[PDB]
Order: C-alpha cells, then sequence, then structure tokens
C-alpha cells in the first residue's frame, strides 16, 4: 500500500462479480455500468487462464463514464504477483528513447517470469557472544550463543564470521537473521529486554524456505545487455537495448518454461488516453501482439471521429481502422440520477464524515446538471466549511456556499463570454483598463 | 629412532571429520551450551537435552570420548 492519500479511484476494490460472472448492482465499491462490467471480468478471466497472448481491448465512452475506473477495478481484482503497468499517451514520446523502444519496454514490463527458490536461513535471538581475540598473528575464534523459543545452541566462529559480526555491531539480546551462504546478516530488532523492539524469534533454527520471485522481462533484458547494469532500472539510462540480447532471452526463457525450472505470468498493459500516439506507434502496436510474450492490452479513448496524430485525416476513436480491427470494442454509457447518487454515497462515506440527506439530494442534482466529477470535488470543500462553521454533518447551506465559490465549467464558459474584453483572445487582444 | 607397538599407531586424521548427534545420530547442527550434547533438532533437544538426568552427558560424551 507504501504511502496513500484519499485519491479519485480509492473506493474501488476491484470488480463487483459474483461467481458467474453476473455482476451486482453495487459491490467492491463500484457501482453500474453493468455489461461494461461483465466484459471487463471475462478479460479478467482471461489473464487469469494466462493461455492467452497478445489480445487488446478498447474502452471507449463518454468522458467521466469511469474507463479509468473500470481498468482500475481490474487492476484491483487481479492482485498482486501479476504485473500490471499503466502509462499514459504522452509518456513514450521520449527525449532518449525511440517511440518503439518505449513502447517495447513497456510491452515487456508486463510479462513476468516466476521463479520459486529454497534458500537457507539461520534467524533467532544472541543470549551471549564470545570472542577469544588473543590476536597473536591474524587469526581470531569465538563462540556464539544463539536462542530461540525451542532453541538454545552455542556455535563456533570461523574468522570470517568474525569480521561480518564486528560490523554491524551484535550485543546480547539482538535479533539476527544469518544467511551461511552469503555472510550477510541482517539486525531485525531487539527482543524484549528494555527493563526498535521486536519479538523473539520462534523455535526451529536453520530453517529453509521458499521465496517465490517474480521478475518482468525488461529486468532481464537491462542485466543480460551487458554494458548497463541493474543501476538501469532505477536511473533509467537503459538506452536502446539492441534486438540479439531479447532474442537470447526469449530463447532463454522458452527453455526455462520447457525443463520447467521458471513460470511465465502473463499481466496487463494500460494506455490511458491512447488518442495522443503517433500513427507510428499505431502501427508497431499493430504488429507488437503477434508475439507470443505480448501482453493483453487494455486501451482507454473518449474521443469521437477526429485526426490521427502525425497525419491529417479524420478516423473512428481517434485510431486507425486497422487498428480498430485488432481489438474488441468495451462499450461504456452515461449514469442516470440514482447512479450519481450511489457514487457520491460511496465517495463521501469513505472521504469524510456523514451528509444530511437533503444535501446528498442536492450533491445529486449538481452531480446530473453539471458534473459527476464537479460534486465530488465539491464534497470535501463543503466539509471543510462546514468545520469552519464547527458542526460535524454537511448541511444544504454549505453545498450552497460551496457552489457559490467553486464554479463548474458551465458558468465559466458563460461568465467569460459576458466578460471579454476583460480576457485575451486568441489574437491577443485584452482592455486591462476599465475606464471607457 | 623406531618402534613396534607405536609406531603402527595410526595418527589423527588432517580431514576435519563428520559432527553427528548424540542421542539420535544424524547431523548435529546444534550443540547445547550447558550440556555440551550435540542434537538434530527442537523436539529432540526439548524432550531429550532438557529433561535429561544428570550424569547421562558424561556417558553421552564417553562415546565420543569427551567426557
Ligand atoms: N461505476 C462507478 N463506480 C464508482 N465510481 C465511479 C464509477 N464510474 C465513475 N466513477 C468515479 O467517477 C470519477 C471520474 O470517473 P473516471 O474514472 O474519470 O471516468 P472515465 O474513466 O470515463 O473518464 C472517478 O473518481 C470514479 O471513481
Amino acid at each position: 500500500k507504501s504511502l496513500s492519500l484519499i485519491a479519485a479511484h480509492s473506493h474501488i476494490t476491484g470488480l463487483g462479480l459474483d461467481e458467474n460472472l453476473q455482476p451486482r448492482p453495487t459491490s467492491e465499491g463500484m457501482v453500474g455500468q453493468l455489461q461494461a462490467r461483465r466484459a471487463a471480468g471475462v478479460i479478467l478471466k482471461m489473464v487469469q487462464n494466462g493461455t492467452i497472448a497478445g489480445r487488446a481491448v478498447l474502452v471507449a465512452g463518454p468522458p467521466s463514464t469511469g474507463k479509468t475506473a473500470l481498468a482500475m477495478g481490474v487492476s484491483q481484482s487481479l492482485g498482486k504477483d501479476v504485473p500490471f503497468t499503466a502509462i499514459a499517451g504522452s509518456e513514450i514520446f521520449s527525449l532518449e528513447l525511440s517511440k518503439t523502444e518505449a513502447l517495447t519496454q513497456a510491452f515487456r514490463k508486463s510479462i513476468g517470469i516466476k521463479i520459486k527458490e529454497e534458500t537457507e536461513l539461520i534467524e533467532g535471538e544472541v543470549v551471549e557472544i564470545q570472542i577469544d581475540r588473543s590476536i597473536t598473528g591474524g587469526h581470531k575464534q569465538g563462540k556464539l550463543t544463539i536462542k530461540t523459543t525451542d532453541m538454545e545452541t552455542i556455535y563456533e566462529l570461523g574468522n570470517k564470521m568474525i569480521d561480518g559480526l564486528t560490523k554491524e555491531k551484535v550485543l546480547a539480546g539482538d535479533v539476527i537473521s544469518i544467511d551461511k551462504a552469503s555472510g550477510k546478516i541482517t539486525k531485525l530488532g531487539r527482543s524484549f529486554a528494555r527493563s526498535r523492539f521486536v519479538q523473539c524469534p520462534e523455535g526451529e533454527l536453520q530453517k529453509r524456505k521458499t521465496v517465490v520471485h517474480t521478475v518482468s522481462l525488461h529486468e532481464i533484458d537491462v542485466i543480460n545487455s551487458r554494458t548497463q547494469g541493474f543501476l538501469a532500472l532505477f536511473t533509467g539510462d537503459t538506452g536502446e537495448i539492441r534486438s540479439e540480447v531479447r532474442d537470447q532471452i526469449n530463447t532463454k526463457v522458452a527453455e526455462w518454461k520447457e525443463e520447467g525450472k521458471a513460470e511465465i505470468v502473463p499481466g496487463v498493459l494500460f494506455i490511458d488516453e491512447v488518442h495522443m500516439l503517433d500513427i507510428e506507434c499505431f502501427s508497431f502496436i499493430n504488429r507488437a501482439l503477434e508475439d507470443e510474450f505480448a501482453p493483453i492490452v487494455m486501451m482507454a479513448t473518449n474521443r469521437g471521429v477526429s485526426k490521427t496524430r502525425g497525419t491529417n485525416y479524420k478516423s473512428p476513436h481517434g485510431l486507425p481502422l486497422d487498428l480498430l480491427d485488432r481489438s474488441i470494442i468495451i462499450t461504456t454509457k452515461s449514469y442516470n440520477e440514482q447512479e450519481i447518487k450511489t457514487i457520491l454515497s460511496i465517495r463521501a462515506q469513505e472521504e469524510e464524515v456523514e451528509l444530511s440527506s437533503d444535501a446528498l439530494d442536492l450533491l445529486t442534482k449538481t452531480g446530473v446538471e453539471t458534473s459527476l466529477r464537479y460534486s465530488s470535488n465539491l464534497i470535501s470543500v463543503a466539509q471543510q466549511i462546514a468545520m469552519k462553521r464547527k458542526n460535524n454533518t454537511v448541511e444544504v447551506e454549505d453545498v450552497k456556499r460551496a457552489y457559490l465559490l467553486f464554479l463548474d465549467s458551465a458558468r465559466s464558459v458563460k461568465y467569460v463570454q459576458e466578460n471579454e474584453s476583460q480576457y485575451i483572445d486568441d489574437q491577443g487582444n485584452v482592455q486591462i483598463s476599465i475606464a471607457k | 629412532p623406531k618402534a613396534t607397538y607405536f609406531s603402527v599407531e595410526a595418527p589423527p586424521s588432517i580431514r576435519p571429520a563428520k559432527k553427528y548427534c548424540d542421542v539420535t545420530g544424524l547431523k548435529g547442527f546444534y550443540k547445547s551450551p550447558t550440556n555440551n550434547i550435540r542434537y538434530h533438532n527442537a523436539e529432540i533437544y526439548q524432550l531429550i537435552v532438557k529433561p535429561m538426568a544428570p550424569g547421562v552427558d558424561q556417558e553421552y560424551l564417553k562415546l565420543r570420548g569427551a567426557n
């Protein structure tokens, strides 16, 4: 979860679907768009099956109809250990990488390899550490008493353990985890000996464990591309990875899958506002889904018959015809009054204290009249002016005050229209002075 | 210098010998500090090594000749 404040899509904890993919009317924070939500459930079951490679879905509809909400719901219902990359249309125009290179990196970030590895680990509490540091030469010796709830034992320590325990200075009572293969001790904390604190470890010292590792193909590509280390994964200067190391990694991944020591986990790549990509990017996407190691691409757009960038003609959805041929389209519709009321109810329930019912009806009326998003943005400022009035609930008059202060789009457009000479136009003409 | 009965004595090995549990005989991963007893795991420790009646540790070590 890391550090998370309250955001726009924070209430969505996944698709509200049953076992037969029939959508509940209101579940997991999401309400309405039942045909679209059933389609997203079918696509989710595609990704969870993981036997289908390189399909594209186009979530198209009017603005503020929940397309990004649908994609966030798919990402939440997918869970972890399955890769998900959400990029926008303005990300891939890179000043160092080419457009197809950035698209290839985003394609390969959403394909994952799952490796099961069994390691060795010794973790307990130090009763007492002694060192017989009579260093006549370079040799030194010492003994270590390490305890858990069911173990109590003494160890004879070699020289390299004495070097490893001199740094990361372990006192008596500290809790340490030892990797015998690499010789890296980690100081988890101090046990309950106050007279940062951690619990004393449970029994069975020297216990093997399985740590399931999932890495994407982009990281393996960065590692195998020899002149860029793993610091390229943080610095971002990977810099035009060649095709031959990609081919080598694909052959090695096929070998690992065949011989059974690695499992491939497909993921979902989401492109928000796909209409800003150029026709070159559409061509590379057009021919990029035929690779077997290609994820399930989600595209979301809210444009009509518009021009395609890099060309001069108009095309449906802002996309060329062959890309529309290579994708199935999920349609989404707008919201009526009850859906707006339910959405505002959920967002106000999570975001803040409760509302009076007439205030909620006024929010629903404003959301029908102007915009859903405008009412959802009015909720918090109405609550803040309610706290400034020192009242717990949010009344109608706080909403009236916030409606008077914060304008929607239509009132701003109209008020721009009656006050034209005060503003700057396309031709750069403006009457700053108020007299005559 | 040469002798018969003492020069045919086998010298100690240079390779370090394998460590074994005193009561079970598997790998002695652990040795108890108070008891100086090699033991295999936790239930062996709490079932034999802790409630052992005193004077038995020396006859334990007598098998390895460390008493
Ligand atoms: N079906 C829904 N359930 C819950 N919240 C929704 C739903 N549809 C839209 N919203 C909310 O409306 C707000 C704006 O919707 P948004 O996702 O931007 O629509 P779009 O993706 O169509 O632009 C978001 O905060 C979102 O949570």
